[PDB]
C-alpha cells in the first residue's frame, strides 16, 4: 500500500533519529533496463518541451531532459545512450534558428555530444517517432526533412558531426535496417529502400505498391528494428505487416484488428501512437473506440491485442481512461503503457490481464510519445 | 462534448472549435490572441504555405476550400486550442495533413507556431 | 448593346483596318487558337509580324479570351496597381487599347485617325451601322469615328464568344464532370502552393467568374528572349521595363513587373511569358522551381539544357511570394500541367489534343 | 452578442457580399487608459508570455513572448513598452543572455534589443518595481541582488547599457526624476539615489519609517505621476510616502482593516495585493481571513479606502480566488482582478465592484497586471 | 484544503505540500522529478545558496532550520508544485525570502529553477 | 583509572620539566587563561610562539586545545575526503600521536630525545608512582614506553570536560536556557545560510550532538604569507607551507596549501587568526571571504594594513566552488557574524570579550 513518498518519509525519519549524515548531491539514474519508459511532451506546440524518464516498474520519474521546439527523441535499444534532434531560437520563438542533435548518457543524463545541423534542416511536425531514427549499430542518426523537398539528413554520432543530406523520392518516415540502409513510405503506396555510402547519390529501389490510394496508413506505425517488423495500421484497423529482416521487404498477410460486426458498429482505431508491437510475443496492440470516421486523432478507451501471425484476437481491454498513445516493454510479462494527453498521465498496465497497475501524473502540458528500449 | 462523435459545424461563433471553417484546424484560433478570422496577431508573421480542407458552410450549403495558413514567430498562444480533422489525411498526402507546422514562406524565416487563420481560398470540387 | 458588339465582330476580322490591307485583329488574335498568333516569324511563335510583313513586336501576342473580365487600370484597396490592358497595363481598358494596334507602325500601321475614318466611310454597311448607333456624320469626324470603332471592338470582346466559361474546370465545378485523380491533385497543389497568391482573382472568398489571375503586376525574373529581342530590332541595350512604361508611373520599383496573365486556355496559347521565351507549358511551371529547389537541375532550362539566364530586370522580384520554401517534385508538376489543361475552353479541346501530342 | 458571434456575422456578410480582404498582420488599437497588460511568469518556467488586453471589450489584442522571469514596464504616456528578460543557449542550460527589448505599442515589434553585460538581472518571482522607467521614458533601471544590491542603468534613447550603481542594503526602485530614484532599505529608511553619467551616485537616507517587526510587502503600489508610494504590511497597515516634490515626505499610516476584523483573522494576502488610483486618491487592498503565514494565498475580498483619511469606502466580495489587483487610471476606473489559479483576468467596475467581463486562458500562472497612466 | 487555513505538518509523505520540512518551500519538490528529499535530479546543478525556515518536526518535537537549496539548470519540473511561507519575510530580509531563485553557487553558472530540496542544516534557535 | 590517566595528564600539561631548559610546559603556549593559546609577544607579535631556547619561533599560529578532543582520528570519510587528525596540516593521526611532538621539536620544548624525556620523568618521585599504577612496573626505565605513556596521559587530559565544557551562550541558547539578541540571531542565520556552513559545521545535514563548528576537512582558502612571522620562523623567502601535503603518506599535489578547518569555538578570544596568525582582528578574518565574492574595491584591501591582501602563498587548489558563492557580506551581516561568533565563547572566557 505504501507510496514512494511515504517510504521516503520513513527513511528520512530513520536517518534523522539515527543521526545519519549524507552529502546532498546530484543523483544518477538507475541503469537503463527493460522497464524504463520515456515520455515526451511536445506541449501543444510550445517553443520548449520536456521528456520524462520513468521507471515503469515503480511508477516513478527518475529523470528529465529539456528540449526545444517539437524535438524528435530516440533511444538506443541496447541502453547505451539516448538522443534527440531539437530546435531553438535566439529570442524564445523568434530570431536565428539552431537545429542540433544532443546525445545523453542514460544514467547521468548529461549531454555527451551537441552536434549542430546546418541550415536549420529538421522537419517541424507534431511528433512522429519514425521521423528521426537510429541505425542498428547506434552510430548514425537519420532525420527527415520536408522543405524544400523530402530528404534525409545523416548524422554521425560516433564522430559527432553532421554528414550530409540525401535526396529521396516523394516519401516519408525512416525505418533503418542496416548501417547504410533504411526504408521510407512513398506517396505512391510503395516502400523505398535507400542504401547510402559515404559520398554520392544513394541507391534507391521501390517495392510493389502494397496499399491502394484510398486506404490511409497512419502517421504512427510501430517498427521493431531488432525484428525488422514494420506494423502499419490504416484508419479502419486493417494492419499491414512488412518483414524487412532479410534486408528486403517481404509483405506478410494483412490482418483486420476489428471484426466485420465491430466495423459496422462504428469501431475504428484513434489516437496518436495507436499501435504497439511486442517482438518476443509477436503481438500487436491497437487503440480503438467507436468514433465517426474523421475523428481519428481523438483519444480511445479500448485496446485490442492480436496474434501477429494469425490475426487472432487475444484480448480486448477496457482502459478506463482517455488514451492517446500506447507502447509496451519488450521483456517477458510486458507492461502495457497507456498515455493520456488530456490527463497528462501515463497509466501503466499489465499487458496480459489489461489491469491498471500504477500511474505517473503531471507529465507536462500535452504529453504524446512513449519510447522504450528493446534490450533483449 | 463527445470527442468521438461526428463533428457538427456552426456559423455563429468563430472562437469555438465547431465553427464551420475550422473543420481541419490544428492548433489555436488566431482571433483569440489579437488576430482575426483571416488575419494574424501583431508581431507574428503570416506563412504563405497551408494545408487545405473542404469545409461545409451550413449557412449557404456550399463546401469551400479553407487554407489553413499559420501565424508564426511566437510561442503557441494557448488560447482557443482546437484540433479537427475533417477529411484530414496522413503526412504522405501533405496538402491535407495538419500536424505539419505550415509556416513556410513567413517573413524572417519564422517557423514557430502561434495560431492558425481560416480564410476561404476557393470552391471545393 | 447587341448591335454595338455585332459591328465590332465585323471590324475584328476586317483587313481594311490595316494600312496595306493584309491583316485584321484576327490575324494575330486567331479565334482558332484562343485568339493568339499561330504564324511563324523570325523568333518562331514568340512575337508577331505587322502589316508591312517585316516588323516584329518585342512581346508575345496574348489571348483576348477573358480579357473582358480585367478591371480598368486602378490602384486597389491594398495600395497595388491592378487591371488595365497590355502586358504593361499602359492602356486603361479595352476601349483605350483598341485603336493602338490600328495606328502602330509595327502592327496594323494605319497612318492616323483620319486614314481609319476614310476606310470606315468606304464600307456601306459601316456608314449605316455606325450612324444608327452614334448619330449622323459620326464617320466624317476622324476622332469620333476612331472612338466609335474602339468602342465597337471593346463591346465585341465583352461577349460570351470570348469568355464562355465552358472548360472542363467549369464543368467540374458545376458537377457535370469530375477531375481525374491527377487533375484533382493538380487543383489541390495549385490552391495550396504559391501559384494561388498571384493566379486567383481574390485573396480570400470565391470569384463568380474566376479567370486565374489577380490582375496585379509582378517581376518573376524572366531572362531576355534573345531571338525575339533580335527580331524586334529594339537593340542589344534594350530593357523592357514592363509597368514602368505606362505613362504616369515613375517609380523604379515598378521596373520589370508585368500583368499576371489569366491561365484560362494556357495549354493552347504557348509559347509563354510576356516575351514567349518558353515553348512548353511544363517549362513555364518548372521556371518557378528556380526559386525553391536546391537541386542543380532546377537551375537548367530543359528546352535549352543551359542555365535560365539572368533576369532582364534583376530588381523588384516578387521574392516573398516566389521563395516559398517548397519545391514542386515531378509528380506535382505533372499534376499542375493536368490541372492547367482543364482550363481549356470547350471549343479548344481538339486543339489541346494537338498540343498534348 | 459575444465577440466571436459578432465576428461570425461579419465574416458571413463579407462572404455573401463577395467582399475580398487581404490576410495580413494586424496592428493593435491605439494604447488607451483601458488597455491592460498581464504577465505570466508561468510558475518559474524558462519561457513566459505577456497578454495585451483591451479592458473595455475584454479582448486579447496582442501578446509578447519573454524568457525566464522577465520584468515588464509600460510607459505611462503610451509611447512604448519594454521588458528586461533572460535567455539561455540550450533552453534552461548554457550561456545566459540578459537583454532589454523595447516594443512599439501598436505593432508590438521590438524597436530595440539591448544586451546587458555579465547577466546582471535579479531572478526573482516578479515584482513590478524591481525594474522601472524614469518619468521622461529615456532610462530603464533594473535591480541586481548578486553579489550585492546594485542598480543597472540602461539608456533607452541611445539603446545601450550604461553602468551598475552601487547602493546600500536596499530593495526596489521608484524613479522620481530623469536622474533619481528611491529604494527601500533593510534598516527601514528609504534611500534617495541620484546618479550622473559617471561617478558614484549621491545617496541619502530618510528617517526610519517602520520598525523591524512590521513586514512591508514585496508589491507596493507606486504612482510615478502622483509621486505616491503606497506600502502595505502583512497586517494591512499602509504606509504612504509622498515623493511628488522630488524628496520624501511621510504621510500618516492608515489601517486597511478594523481592529475587530484583525481580531477575527482578516489580513491582506496574494501577490499584487494593493492598487492606487491617482485621480481619486484611493487605495484598493486584497484581504481575506487567513492564518498569519498564509500571506501569498489568494483573497476573495477587496477593501477600498480614501488615501487622505483612511476612511473605508467599499468592501467587495470578488466571487473568485484573486491574487493580484490593479486599476485603470481614468476617471471612472476598471478594477482588475487576476486569478493565478483560474488563469483569468476578471474585470470589475471599480465603483460598484461588480464583475463586468473576464478574459481567460492567460497562460500558466499569470501574476502581474500593469496599466499606463495616460491622464 | 482551505488555502488560507493554518498549515499543518506531517511526517508521513515527502511528496505532499504539508510535509513538515516543506514549511517555506516555493517551487517544486525534487523527489518528484528524480532527485530525493535532499538530492538533486540527474543533469541538474545543486546551488550552495538557500533561503531558510525554522520548521517544526511533529515526530520528535524539535524545530529545525531547513536550507531550501535549489536544483538548477533545467526548466521547472512541473511536478509536485508547493508554495508554503511559514515565517517567510519580504525580499529585504532575503535569508527568509522565498520568491528569490536561490541558485547561486550552482555549477556551470546554472540559474534556472528546476526544483528545491529540504535538508535540515541546524537546530532552530 | 580513566580519571587516574587524565589526572596524570593534568600534571604533565603544566610541568616545565618536559622542556630542555625547563622554562616551558604545554600550558606556556596553550595557556588556560587564554582558551589554551599563547598570550606571549614575540618577533611577529602574537602570530607565532617562542620555544624553550627563548629564540626559535614557529611558522604557524598556536591553536586552541579547547574541543580538540572532538576531532576524529585522521581518515578518509564516506565522501572520499580527508578528515580529522591534529596540527593545522593533519600530520598527526590523533591526540596521542600529537603529544610527543612539541616535547622533541627543537623550535618548541627541545628535549633531545625520548630517553631525555624518560629521565626527567624518573627524576620526579610523584611520576614514578602514578605511571606504574597505570602502566606497570618499570614503565619509566624504558624510554619508548615512558614517552608513549606520557602522550596517552596528555591525550586523556585533553579529553576531559574542562577542555570542552559546552557552556557558551550558543550552548545555553540551544538547551533552551536563554535567547540570542536580535543581532546574534541574525548572525546565526547568516552563518547557517551563507557559505560558512559548508565548512564550519560538523555535518552536511542533520544536527550534531556535540557541534564544534568545523567539518574537520582540509581547505586552501588562499591566504597570503604572514611576512613578519615567516621572517621570524627563519624558514626562508622561498619556503612554501604546503599544508596537508606535508602529512607523510599524502603525495597528491592537489593537497598543497590545504589546512584543517579550525573549530570556531572561542574564536573571539584566540586571535590572531589563520594558520599563520596573519590577521589580528576577528572582523578582518570574516571580511577576507569577501575577496572571493564582492565587486566593491574595498574588498581587495586588508583593512588592518590599508593594502591589498597579497597573493596566496599557494595559488592552486583553492576551494573556489565553496568560496565563490556569488554573494557579498555587507557591513550589517559582518556585524551579525561577529556577534554570533562571540556567542561561541566558553562561559569562563566571557570576561575576555572586552
Ligand atoms: C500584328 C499583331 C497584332 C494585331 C494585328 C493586333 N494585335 Fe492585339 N496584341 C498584340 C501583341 C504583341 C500584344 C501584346 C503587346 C504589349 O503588351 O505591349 C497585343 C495585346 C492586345 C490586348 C491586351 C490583352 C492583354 O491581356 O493585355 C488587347 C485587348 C488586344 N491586343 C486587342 C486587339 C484588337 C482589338 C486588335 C484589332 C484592332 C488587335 N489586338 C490587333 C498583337 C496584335
Ligand atoms: C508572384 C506572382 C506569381 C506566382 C507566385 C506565380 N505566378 Fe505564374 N505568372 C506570373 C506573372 C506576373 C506572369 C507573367 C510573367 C511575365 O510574362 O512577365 C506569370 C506567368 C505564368 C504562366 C505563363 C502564362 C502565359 O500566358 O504566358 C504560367 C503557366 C504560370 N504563370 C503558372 C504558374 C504556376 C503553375 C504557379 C505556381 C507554381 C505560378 N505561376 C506562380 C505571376 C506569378
Ligand atoms: C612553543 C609553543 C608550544 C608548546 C610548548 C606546545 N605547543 Fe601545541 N602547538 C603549538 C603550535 C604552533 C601548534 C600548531 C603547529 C602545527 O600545526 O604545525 C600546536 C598544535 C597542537 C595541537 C594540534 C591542535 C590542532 O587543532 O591541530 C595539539 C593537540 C597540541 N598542540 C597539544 C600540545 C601539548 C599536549 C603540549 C605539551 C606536550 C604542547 N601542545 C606544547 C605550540 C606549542
Ligand atoms: C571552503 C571552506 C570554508 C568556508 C566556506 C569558510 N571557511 Fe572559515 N576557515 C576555513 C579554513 C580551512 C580555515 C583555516 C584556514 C587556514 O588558516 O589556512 C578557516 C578559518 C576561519 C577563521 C579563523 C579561525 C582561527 O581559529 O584562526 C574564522 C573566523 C573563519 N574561518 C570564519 C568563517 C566565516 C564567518 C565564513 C562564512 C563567511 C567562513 N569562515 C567560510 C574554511 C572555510
Ligand atoms: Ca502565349
Ligand atoms: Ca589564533
Ligand atoms: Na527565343
Ligand atoms: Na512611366
Ligand atoms: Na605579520
Ligand atoms: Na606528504
Amino acid at each position: 500500500q505504501e507510496t514512494q513518498g511515504q517510504a521516503a518519509a520513513r527513511a528520512a525519519a530513520a536517518d534523522l533519529a539515527a543521526g545519519q549524515d549524507d552529502e546532498p548531491r546530484i543523483l544518477e539514474a538507475p541503469a537503463p533496463d527493460a522497464r524504463r519508459v520515456y515520455v515526451n511532451d511536445p506541449a501543444h506546440f510550445a517553443a520548449v518541451t520536456q521528456q520524462f524518464v520513468i521507471d515503469g516498474e515503480a511508477g516513478r520519474v527518475i529523470g528529465m531532459i529539456d528540449g526545444g521546439f517539437l524535438p524528435n527523441p530516440v533511444v538506443a535499444d541496447d541502453g547505451s545512450f539516448i538522443a534527440h534532434a531539437s530546435t531553438v531560437f535566439s529570442r524564445i520563438a523568434r530570431g536565428e534558428r539552431t537545429d542540433y542533435v544532443e546525445v545523453f548518457d542514460p544514467v547521468t543524463l548529461l549531454p555527451t555530444a551537441d552536434i549542430e545541423l546546418p541550415d536549420a534542416p529538421r522537419f517541424l511536425v507534431g511528433t512522429y517517432p519514425w521521423m528521426t531514427s537510429l541505425t542498428p549499430d547506434g552510430k548514425t542518426l537519420l532525420f527527415y526533412q520536408f522543405s524544400p523537398a523530402p530528404a534525409v539528413g545523416v548524422v554521425d554520432l560516433e564522430g559527432k558531426a553532421f554528414k550530409r543530406m540525401l535526396d529521396v523520392p516523394d516519401c516519408y518516415h525512416i525505418f533503418p535496417t542496416a548501417p547504410d540502409t533504411f526504408f521510407m513510405h512513398c506517396r505512391d503506396g510503395s516502400l523505398a529502400k535507400v542504401a547510402f555510402g559515404t559520398e554520392g547519390t544513394p541507391e534507391i529501389t521501390h517495392t510493389e505498391v502494397f496499399h491502394p490510394e484510398d486506404e490511409f496508413l497512419i502517421n504512427h506505425p510501430a517498427y521493431s528494428q531488432k525484428a525488422g517488423r514494420l506494423v502499419w495500421p490504416t484508419y479502419t484497423g486493417k494492419i499491414h505487416q512488412i518483414d524487412l529482416s532479410s534486408g528486403d521487404a517481404k509483405f506478410l498477410p494483412a490482418v483486420e484488428a476489428l471484426t466485420e460486426a465491430e466495423r459496422a458498429d462504428g469501431w475504428r482505431p484513434g489516437g496518436w501512437q495507436q499501435v504497439a508491437y511486442h517482438r518476443a510475443l509477436d503481438r500487436i496492440y491497437l487503440l480503438v473506440d467507436q468514433r465517426d470516421e474523421w475523428r481519428h486523432k481523438t483519444a480511445s478507451r479500448f485496446v485490442v491485442v492480436l496474434d501477429a501471425k494469425t490475426g487472432e484476437r487475444l484480448a480486448k481491454f477496457e482502459m478506463g481512461h482517455e488514451i492517446d498513445s500506447i507502447n509496451v516493454s519488450q521483456d517477458e510479462k510486458p507492461l502495457l503503457y497507456a498515455l493520456s494527453t488530456g490527463d497528462k498521465t501515463l497509466y501503466i498496465h499489465d499487458a496480459e490481464s489489461g489491469e491498471e497497475l500504477r500511474s505517473v501524473n503531471q507529465l507536462g502540458h500535452g504529453p504524446q510519445v512513449i519510447t522504450t528500449a528493446d534490450m533483449g | 462534448t463527445d470527442p468521438r462523435a461526428k463533428w457538427v459545424p456552426q456559423d455563429n461563433d468563430i472562437q469555438a472549435c465547431d465553427y464551420w471553417r475550422h473543420c481541419s484546424i490544428d492548433g489555436n484560433i488566431c482571433d483569440c490572441s489579437g488576430g482575426s478570422l483571416t488575419n494574424c496577431p501583431p508581431g507574428t508573421k503570416l506563412a504563405t504555405a497551408s494545408w487545405v480542407a473542404s469545409c461545409y458552410n451550413p449557412t449557404d450549403g456550399q463546401s469551400y476550400l479553407i487554407a489553413y495558413r499559420d501565424c508564426c514567430g511566437y510561442n503557441v498562444s494557448g488560447r482557443c486550442p482546437c484540433l479537427n480533422t475533417e477529411g484530414e489525411l496522413p503526412v504522405y498526402r501533405p496538402e491535407f495533413a495538419n500536424d505539419i507546422i505550415w509556416c513556410f514562406g513567413a517573413e524572417d524565416d519564422a517557423m514557430t507556431y502561434h495560431c492558425t487563420i481560416s480564410p476561404i481560398v476557393g470552391k471545393a470540387s | 448593346d447587341d448591335a454595338l458588339a455585332a459591328l465590332g465582330a465585323q471590324l475584328f476580322v476586317d483587313p481594311a483596318l490595316s494600312r496595306n490591307a493584309t491583316q485584321s485583329c484576327a490575324t494575330c488574335h486567331d479565334p482558332a487558337r484562343a485568339f493568339t498568333d499561330p504564324r511563324e516569324g523570325k523568333a518562331g511563335l514568340a512575337v508577331s509580324v505587322g502589316d508591312d510583313g517585316q516588323s516584329h513586336g518585342d512581346r508575345n501576342t496574348p489571348t483576348l479570351g477573358y480579357a473582358a473580365l480585367v478591371p480598368a487600370f486602378h490602384r486597389d484597396a491594398n495600395g497595388k496597381y491592378k487591371g488595365g490592358q497590355f502586358w504593361d497595363g499602359r492602356a486603361d481598358d479595352l476601349k483605350q487599347q483598341a485603336g493602338q494596334p490600328m495606328l502602330n507602325p509595327v502592327e496594323m500601321a494605319m497612318p492616323d485617325r483620319a486614314a481609319v475614318a476614310a476606310r470606315l466611310r468606304d464600307d456601306p454597311a459601316y456608314r449605316t451601322g455606325f450612324e444608327a448607333l452614334f448619330g449622323k456624320g459620326v464617320l466624317d469626324d476622324p476622332e469620333r469615328a476612331f472612338d466609335a470603332a474602339a468602342e465597337a471592338l471593346a463591346a465585341y470582346q465583352a461577349t460570351g464568344e470570348f469568355s464562355p466559361f465552358d472548360s472542363k474546370y467549369d464543368r467540374v465545378m458545376r458537377g457535370e464532370e469530375k477531375f481525374t485523380p491527377l487533375e484533382e491533385f493538380g487543383y489541390t497543389v495549385f490552391i495550396t502552393w504559391n501559384c494561388r497568391l498571384c493566379h486567383m482573382q481574390r485573396k480570400q472568398g470565391v470569384a463568380e467568374r474566376e479567370t486565374f489571375t489577380n490582375f496585379e503586376y509582378h517581376n518573376i525574373g524572366l531572362p531576355v528572349n534573345e531571338t525575339a529581342r533580335e527580331a524586334s530590332g529594339l537593340g542589344a541595350d534594350h530593357v523592357d521595363h514592363g509597368l514602368l512604361a505606362r505613362p504616369g508611373i515613375e517609380d523604379p520599383a515598378q521596373s520589370g513587373r508585368f500583368k499576371v496573365p489569366s491561365l484560362r486556355n494556357v495549354a493552347v496559347t504557348g509559347p509563354y511569358m510576356h516575351n514567349g521565351v518558353f515553348t512548353d507549358l511544363r517549362t513555364a511551371i518548372l521556371f518557378y522551381n528556380k526559386y525553391t529547389s536546391r537541386r542543380p537541375e532546377a537551375k537548367i532550362n530543359p528546352e535549352t539544357g543551359a542555365p535560365w539566364g539572368e533576369p532582364e530586370v534583376a530588381r523588384n522580384l516578387s521574392l516573398a511570394e516566389l521563395q516559398s520554401g517548397l519545391m514542386l517534385d515531378d509528380g506535382r508538376v505533372d499534376a499542375l500541367v493536368a490541372f492547367l489543361e482543364t482550363l481549356t475552353d470547350r471549343r479548344y479541346e481538339p486543339l489541346l489534343e494537338e498540343s498534348r501530342a
